[PDB]
């Protein structure tokens, strides 16, 4: 039908507040939720409804800092949350060493992205540290782990690296040649990109790869016209009514962005169906609690709300700022970063 | 040993063996954000978990404390990592673990942390003997579980177990010929074995693919593969394929077929072929058919190819 801007605010408001022990499983990644809510509001221009200054404190409380003796440079970045039991320290005092305490690429990403959105100038971010940790996460193959302790690697974190490097405006945090290998290596027999060379093509992967290159500014150099042409087909063939994540799978609101943005970076988003994308997205909108779910008559979450709204923003939906499709923050916030950089360059 | 829901469950804070450890609370300080509230029994377990972490304690009691903390939240990467440290330290029978995990993966088979923990255990034991059978059990519940295929592809690579996986593919396409996850596994197996450049394997594969279109022709996944295993050789170069597809046009037509043909006529144009002026129009008849009545949800994408073809070739 039509977009419930007011309720989608009331929704994101709630995310930021409290949840029951039913959500235990988000503990180790609250900051990503925070991001979905906060960029959520930023995207509806309703950030004013939060206590920016007090959130900026929470975020900074999560930065892992170098110790007195800078032994732990490889382990710096941000934490998901305080769940390790470190004394609350909004980047005031120095590092407080701990065998197991260390950052997480997704949180370093969502942490920085949040701070920029909120207004903060990243002054309290020890950049050399975050970048040092970032580098330490990249593997032979060019992909990244999320934590030095070991973890899954794949295209998600290649993007997370790409985004940190982009925001800190310093690509020292990665081996771009190898990162770019991993991206190229990962194209499929169906010209979609996958989590890593071998696997199923997938709209999420495909975004991450393409946007990562677009952030590096190498999209043109890394893939031939023939290639980008085959990639575009793969992506646009994802639209059935709403986009799905991979062929012969049922649509999901979230891909109305993942694939949308991919097509918008490949400069052909215009040739999609806008009416059916918009219906399907709104088709999921939860009219009682607000936000959006993957599917209709189906429970909504912070992510699917953010991505629904962002995927609408891609179609210049009314009441929602243009989203910056490679960097996954409002165009306002992207402009806000341009300045923050022109500032450091003096 | 003490089940979280035994009548005689006791908090760690009233446990004798745990008297000597001071628990560590979590504090988000003045404003919290996305705060989770936590039960008595939970915060207890995780207050003691943090303590045992802080103090890198390589105890048994700790190893048991992990199972209880995994029960409450198997998403906690840190808890898994520390369990893996105690597996090393305490020199634990890795087979007892390789069973403990089998259970949890079933309950939570989209959980990144447990698929990882199983992988690590196999890198350690260098024993894939269990893996292919277990992954097919997870795939029997979700035959498109990305984690399961990732694991399967990694096992088959790491211990070159290729010998039976083509049969397994052939079976799961008999099961659902529309499964994009299984058409992938097929090319994964072949592309890392025979390879496609044997003319005979290519005959095999293109024939097999066409059979599975005659069977169910509205199936992106099969056409994707047909194009896949041919596009780098040159769609133009196989004129028996062009003529075969033109004969499906009446009964087995799909947007997937009409497309394929455009992509042949594009390759023909690219391989400075006989009758640019003519072929182009054969391709434009089709771009228009797509936009007009076959693949309408791409009305404007297919229109745009129409424009793109004319500007490359006039
Ligand atoms: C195969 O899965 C994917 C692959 C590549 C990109 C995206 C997905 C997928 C899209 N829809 C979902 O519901 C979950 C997913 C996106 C959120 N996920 C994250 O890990 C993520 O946010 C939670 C993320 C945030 C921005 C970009 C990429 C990932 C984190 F990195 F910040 F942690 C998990 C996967
Ligand atoms: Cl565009
Ligand atoms: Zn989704």
């Amino acid at each position: 039908l039509d977009f419930l801007r007011d309720r989608h605010v009331r929704f994101f408001q709630r995310c930021l507040q409290v949840l029951p022990e039913r959500y235990s499983s988000l503990e180790t990644s609250r900051l990503t939720i925070a991001f979905f809510a906060l960029s959520g509001l930023d995207m509806l221009d309703s950030l004013d409804v939060v206590n920016k200054d007090d959130i900026i404190e929470w975020i900074y409380s999560l930065q892992v800092l170098p110790t007195e003796d800078r032994s732990n440079l490889d382990r710096c970045g941000f934490r998901g949350s305080s769940y390790l039991g470190i004394p609350f320290n909004p980047s005031k005092n120095p590092g407080t060493a701990h065998p197991y305490d260390s950052g997480h690429i997704a949180m370093t990403y969502t942490g920085l992205s949040c701070l920029i959105i909120l207004g903060d100038d990243l002054s309290r971010v020890d950049k050399e540290a975050c970048l040092a940790g970032l580098r330490a996460l990249q593997l032979e193959d060019g992909s990244f782990c999320a934590v030095p302790e070991g973890s899954e690697n794949d295209m998600r974190f290649v993007y997370c690296a790409s985004c940190i490097c982009y925001m800190l405006n310093n690509w020292s945090g990665m081996d771009m040649k190898k990162a770019i290998s991993y991206i190229r290596r990962s194209m499929s027999y169906d010209n979609g990109l996958a989590q890593g060379a071998g696997l199923e093509s997938h709209g999420g992967s495909t975004f991450c790869g393409i946007a990562s290159l677009c952030l590096m500014g190498k999209l043109e150099e890394v893939f031939s016209e023939k290639e980008l042409n085959r990639i575009k087909r793969w992506c646009i063939m994802r639209q059935q009514n709403g986009y799905h994540g991979r062929p012969n799978k049922p649509v999901d609101t979230c891909y109305s962005f993942w694939v949308g943005a991919t097509l918008k970076l490949l400069k052909i988003f215009q040739y999609t169906n806008f009416e059916k994308n918009r219906n399907y997205i709104l088709s999921t909108q939860d009219r009682l609690v607000g936000g959006f779910a993957k599917w209709p008559d189906s429970h909504p979450d912070a992510l699917h709300a953010y991505f629904g709204i962002c995927g609408l923003s891609l179609m210049e939906e009314s009441g929602i700022c243009k989203v910056h499709p490679a960097l996954n923050v409002s165009t306002r916030t992207s402009e806000r970063l341009r300045d923050l950089h022109q500032s450091w360059k003096t | 040993f003490l089940s979280l829901d035994s009548p005689t469950y006791v908090l760690y804070r009233d446990r004798a063996e745990w008297a000597d450890i001071d628990p560590v609370p979590q504090n988000d300080g003045p404003s919290p954000v996305v705060q989770i509230i936590y039960s008595e029994k939970f915060r207890d377990v995780y207050d003691y978990f943090r303590a045992v972490l802080q103090r890198d304690e390589r105890s048994e009691r700790a190893f048991k404390l992990t199972r209880d903390a995994i029960e409450l939240n198997a998403a906690n990467y840190t808890v898994w990592h520390f369990r893996r440290v105690l597996l090393r330290s305490l020199q634990k029978d890795l087979q007892e673990e390789m069973n403990y995990i089998i259970a949890i993966i079933e309950e939570q088979p989209k959980n990144y942390q447990v698929w990882h923990h199983r992988r690590v255990l196999v890198e350690w034991l260098k024993d894939p003997s269990q893996e292919l059978e277990f992954i097919a059990d997870i795939l029997n519940q979700d035959a498109k579980n990305y984690h399961a295929w990732q694991h399967r592809q990694w096992v088959i690579q790491e211990f070159r177990l290729w010998d039976n996986e083509l049969q397994y593919v052939d079976q799961l396409l008999k099961e659902d010929v529309r499964n994009n996850s299984v058409w992938n596994q097929r090319h994964f197996v072949i592309s890392n074995t025979t390879g496609y450049s044997d003319r005979a394997v290519l005959e095999r594969e293109v024939q097999y693919t066409l059979e599975m279109i005659k069977l169910v022709p509205h199936n992106e996944s099969a056409w994707n593969y047909l194009k896949g295993i041919l596009q780098d050789r040159g769609l133009s170069r196989y004129p028996n394929l062009l003529n075969q597809l033109l004969d499906l046009q009446p009964s087995h037509s799909s947007p997937y077929l009409i497309a394929f043909l455009v992509d042949i006529y594009e390759d023909m144009l690219e391989n400075q072929c006989d009758n640019k002026e003519d072929i182009l129009n054969k391709a434009l008849e089709l771009c228009e058919i797509l936009a007009k009545e076959k693949d309408t949800i791409r009305k404007e994408y297919w229109r745009y190819i129409g424009r793109s073809l004319q500007s490359k070739h006039s």
